[PDB]
């Protein structure tokens, strides 16, 4: 506990001393560019999706979202979201006539993880649908935390 | 080679620097990480650093330091010849 | 049976007091850290959640229902899920609880752990029965409902000591003092003007006779003689605790034996 | 939010007393320490477990549920 | 002054430091994850094959 | 199809990619996902 | 970083946490407390950068 | 996070000894024991119980570090006697002791009426 420090009793920790919980809000818009390019919630597919993430994508769901009380782990995608792509663009090879979509998804954060708690869907002044996807956590007092 | 002091004039410190100390263990640990010959009887060693010591305690380092002087000379040293007493 | 001795002050349902004379300060020490931190216990250890619509949330719940104290008398006869051959849990080293609780009234509902369901097969044996301690009948509150609300969910609880997460913990406060009088000058009383006024008497003053007032200090003496206090959460007898913190320091020993004499075949 | 279920320092089960040390606060008209003596908390770190605690559940269950059922 | 004297580097670490009264003048305590994070290209020599081929 | 929940009627509504976001009963525009029926596992520490 | 010493060679210890750990007296050197300061730690990539590190 | 599991403390892992028993160089029919997955429960019950023999010169424990559960006991002992035959001798005056004690307090606890 020298310079500043102090000892904490694990079984105290144990018992429920100084832990909280942790809300995390996410927010994702379906933007539509011009009358041409317009985004949509989905859940994207190997075969007609383009750089897509390398996470899993097994917990969203047909409107791109995951429900309530599911638990996330770091890179797992909790807005699934696609943006069609103009042709004559080939990137690292691997584009081919069956790719038409292209992936905009947003991501859990690299070092967070937790249960998600609520997503709302509605619409904003635009009249665009757009989400709010929320994610709890326990935080417990650790030998890094301050007090 | 009027940059080349000969030997029987240098007038630099005949003791080895702490730089040239750490250099030269240095270089012969990079050599000696890179398959390189070694001269001395390893009692059992797996350290490029540590068999690059006992080298340089047992002077068997077959590395020149050329001293450069603020107007282009060089003293060139042996590490043999060199006094390591820091 | 010329060994450590034991006198009984106070014997109760939730704290036995006893004097430990004709034993060792390191052996004391070493019986309440046993009863403290490795008597085996029985509490809920996961928790399947079906339905919340609570305004708590799922870990809250769970951590507040891992902290239930459930009866472990014939905890011996429960098996580690660890050393068990099953793939996640069953009948032999595992009790299955279940809680259901809905707002079918106007007014808040309190959900308890006396609602909690044993649904699985005890084989006779006496654990996982939650310990009720109160007049009312009513257990730890676990939650409160408002109407409209549900809370349906399914506990498994395993077998573990407090060294591996506190809820395993058998055992409250442990009164543990000796040396009343500091006849061993084991301390430096920190005064302002007498030290003897300032602090005050122990309690247990009365059972050790006062210093001679003029006699040399004795360089001989060892502390022995100490008044110790048992309390219990109620998951084991308190006489209970005592016995198997006596039984777990015994069999750690005896651990170490026998792997000195595996080493010594080898 | 809720009564504790241990008391953080020893342990000791407190979560089975939240209701009888309110009877007692209004009821008996007994003042918090002849409470806290009564349901039979001794040592000072059990004491303050009930007698800081805020109950902040009451609150939260004046909002009406988000899921019906 | 932004990129050329100073500029972020790799193979670095930060996070909060601690007292341990059980270490060395000269030894510090490194997390297991930025241990597994940060790397030495160590050259692949007779002295030290056996061990390389382990952590492989 | 999926579930949802008007934000402040509390009605379940079923609704599809081509429906828009609204509550068909009161008119709100703000709905909450229902709560996903499949079991979700906690540890009790 | 004010000065030469507080950049200094430590040896790595591999521990279980989410914090460095130091000796209480090498706090001095670099004015450091444990209220929360951080500090950063560098790898060598190379035998000679290493043993200068090691030796300097 | 990289906050180790809890049953680290007492769980003996894969490859890992109870005991690892050394001989000391530094003075002689002296050995070090560590003690693997043990604290000071055991650490300073046993060398205590050391320390009463007469044959025994040196009895002392330490734990490095309390991140890890082990810790290490240094025995020396006079010439002839074997420091593992003095830890046997103490662990078997423990386990004598120990249910001495169990019996008392049973025989003790039984004359009760209230519990
Ligand atoms: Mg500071
Ligand atoms: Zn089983
Ligand atoms: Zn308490
Ligand atoms: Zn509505």
């Amino acid at each position: 506990n020298q310079e500043d420090s102090m000892i904490m009793n694990q079984s105290s920790i144990d018992r429920g001393l100084f832990r909280s919980l942790f809300f995390r809000s996410y927010m994702d818009q379906e933007k539509k560019y011009g009358m041409s390019i317009t985004e949509t919630f989905e859940k994207p597919q190997r075969t007609n999706t383009l750089r897509m993430k390398h996470g899993t994508y097994d917990k969203l769901d047909d409107d791109g979202l995951i429900a309530p009380g599911v638990r996330v782990s770091g890179e797992d995608v909790i807005i699934g979201k696609t943006t069609p792509i103009s042709p004559d663009e080939e990137e690292l090879g691997q584009r081919t006539a069956y790719h038409s979509k292209r992936d905009a998804s947003t991501p859990l954060r690299s070092t967070e993880n937790g249960i998600v708690d609520q997503v709302l869907v509605t619409t904003n002044q635009d009249g665009l649908k757009f989400v709010k996807v929320r994610v709890r956590t326990t935080k417990i007092p650790q030998i890094g935390d301050k007090f | 080679k009027e940059k080349a002091i000969p030997k029987d004039q240098r007038a630099t410190t005949p003791y080895m620097t702490k730089y040239e100390r750490a250099r030269i263990l240095g270089t012969r640990a990079l050599q000696i990480s890179m398959n390189a010959p070694v001269f001395v009887d390893l009692e059992g060693e797996t350290d490029p650093l540590r068999i690059a010591m006992k080298e340089l305690a047992e002077k068997k380092i077959p590395l020149v330091i050329r001293r450069y002087l603020p107007d282009g000379s060089f003293e060139d040293w042996s590490v043999e010849e060199l006094i390591v007493d820091l | 049976s010329e060994g450590p001795q034991v006198k009984i002050r106070e014997a109760s349902k939730d704290n036995v007091d006893f004097i430990l004379s004709n034993v060792d300060l390191a052996m004391a020490n070493s019986l309440r850290r046993v009863m403290i931190a490795e008597i085996p216990t029985l509490a809920i250890d996961s928790v399947e959640v079906e339905t919340n619509t609570t305004v708590l949330a799922d870990e809250f719940i769970a951590h507040r229902l891992g902290l239930i104290p459930l009866q472990s008398m014939d905890i011996e006869q429960l098996e580690y899920s660890r050393d068990c051959f099953c793939e996640d849990h069953c009948d032999k080293c595992s009790v299955v609880l279940t809680l259901q609780a809905f707002g079918e009234s106007e007014s808040t509902t309190n959900v308890y752990s006396k609602d909690l369901v044993i649904v699985s097969n005890l084989m006779g044996r006496n654990i996982g029965h939650p310990i009720i301690q109160d007049k009312e009948g009513n257990g730890v509150l676990i939650c409160k409902l408002r109407k409209g609300q549900e809370l349906k969910l399914t506990c498994v609880a395993k077998k573990g000591i407090a060294k591996e997460h506190a809820k395993w913990g058998p055992a409250a406060a442990i009164e543990f003092e000796y040396d009343p009088w500091n006849k061993l000058k084991h301390t430096d009383y920190w005064y302002e003007q007498d030290s003897a006024k300032e602090w005050p008497q122990s309690k247990n003053c009365e059972y050790e006779d006062p210093p001679n007032e003029g006699d040399p200090f004795d360089y001989k003496a060892q502390a022995d003689t100490f008044y110790m206090n048992v309390e219990s959460v109620g998951s084991i007898p308190v006489d209970q605790v005592v016995v198997r913190g006596i039984d777990t320091l015994q069999k750690k020993v005896a651990s170490i034996l026998l792997a000195l004499t595996q080493m010594d075949q080898d | 939010m809720i009564v504790p279920v241990r008391c953080f320092s020893c342990g000791k089960v407190v979560g089975d007393k939240w209701e009888s040390y309110l009877n007692l606060l209004q009821e008996d008209e007994l003042d918090e320490g002849t409470a806290l003596s009564r349901l039979g908390l001794k040592r000072y770190c059990c004491r303050r477990m009930i007698l800081t605690h805020v109950d902040l559940i009451e609150k939260f269950l004046r909002y009406n549920p988000l899921e019906k059922r | 002054r932004g990129n050329l004297m100073g500029k972020r580097v790799d193979f670095s670490a930060r996070t909060v430091i601690s007292g341990d009264p059980n270490l060395e003048l000269d030894q510090v305590g490194v997390p297991k994850s930025i241990a597994k994070t940060l790397t030495y290209p160590e050259v692949v020599t007779p002295y030290n094959i056996d061990r390389l081929t382990q952590l492989v | 199809t999926l579930k949802y929940i008007c934000a402040e009627c509390s009605s379940k509504l079923s609704l599809s990619r081509t429906d828009a976001v609204r509550c068909k009963d009161c008119g709100h525009r703000i709905l909450l996902k229902a709560r996903t029926k499949r079991l979700v596992q906690f540890e009790a520490r | 970083s004010l000065h030469k010493m507080s950049m200094m060679a430590h040896r790595v210890k591999v521990i279980p946490y989410s914090t460095f750990r130091l000796n209480l007296s090498v706090t001095s050197p670099y004015n450091a407390d444990f209220d929360g300061d951080e500090m950063n730690l560098h790898v060598p990539q190379s035998e000679e950068t290493r043993a200068e590190l090691s030796q300097l | 996070m990289n906050a180790p599991d809890r049953f680290e403390l007492f769980l003996l892992g894969e490859g890992e000894s109870k005991l690892k028993i050394d001989p000391d160089t530094k003075a002689p029919n002296a050995v070090v024991i560590t003690f693997e997955k043990e604290d000071h429960t055991l650490g300073n019950l046993i060398r205590a119980e050391l320390l009463n023999d007469r044959k025994v010169l040196f009895a002392a424990y330490k734990v490095e570090h309390p991140f890890f559960a082990r810790f290490k006991l240094r025995i020396q002992t006079t010439e002839g006697y074997d420091p593992k035959d003095a830890l046997k001798n103490a662990c078997n005056s423990i386990i004598n002791k120990l249910g001495a004690l169990k019996t008392n307090f049973e025989t003790e606890w039984n004359l009760q009426t209230l519990a």
